[PDB]
């Protein structure tokens, strides 16, 4: 598929192959296959149609590659052009983290439905993948004003830094 | 037109614009120092010319 259980995760299905305790016929099987031969064999067939066509002339799309470039860590002050690239490189990264948190949030919200009123037990995990993408994402990139820069990201790592370099040197008086 | 395209575009932009920037900086403090000490081509007020005065010898001497 497309798609893959690795990034999007889905838990295995399972069904409870009814068998009725009375004779009357089950309805639900019978409108169900009714809806299925008026209705899903003729869109499947038109797909059919879309499908042939489709491969009947067929084009191809790329990745669109980049490369690491010097960050502002490595980036001089004042170098305006390394300054505007590690300011691409931090804003293309930061724009990585809010689709990564997005994919874990629908992860962990088709989580919620799939498993039931069991969600609160199996989604954990999913709820424990999150409750840690959020507090490193505030700590890579949160509070970084409205004109959020890659130098003020670069401060924001230096004052987490300074703070767990003064909690280690406070334990160690 | 590709992203290099303007991505190309505006880092040079950005050079010719801190090339311009500090050349203004650095045209203030140059202006600023060569009207103070004025040891340089400009901001040198006029004075009076060498050639004006005379030396051949006057009527009464030591003068």
């Amino acid at each position: 598929d497309s798609w893959d259980k690795d990034v999007y995760p889905e838990p295995p299905r399972r069904t409870p192959a009814p068998a009725p305790q009375t004779s009357l016929p089950n309805p639900v099987t019978y409108l169900t296959k009714i809806f299925d031969l008026l209705v899903d064999r003729p869109v499947t067939l038109a797909r059919e149609f879309i499908e042939q066509q489709h491969a009947k002339n067929r084009y191809y799309y790329y990745h669109r590659e980049f490369r690491r470039v010097p960050d502002i860590t490595e980036c001089e002050e004042k170098d305006i052009l390394c300054m505007f690239e590690a300011e691409m490189q931090w804003r293309r990264d930061y724009k990585v983290d809010q689709e990564i948190v997005n994919i874990i949030q629908e992860r962990l919200k088709a989580c919620q439905q799939r498993e039931g009123e069991s969600y609160r037990q199996n989604c954990a995990k999913e709820l424990e993948q999150f409750t840690q993408v959020s507090k490193a994402f505030q700590d890579r990139y949160s509070d970084l004003g409205a004109h959020y820069s890659a130098r003020k990201c670069l401060a924001k790592q230096k004052q987490r830094m300074l703070a767990e370099r003064k909690a280690a040197k406070e334990a160690a008086a | 037109d590709g992203p290099e395209k303007n991505y190309e575009k505006t880092m040079a932009i950005l050079q010719i614009e801190a090339e311009k920037a500090e050349l203004r900086l650095k045209e203030l403090e140059v202006r600023r120092l060569m009207r103070a000490r004025g040891d340089g081509p400009w901001y040198q007020y006029p004075t009076i010319d060498k050639a004006l005065i005379d030396h051949s010898p006057k009527t009464t001497p030591d003068n």
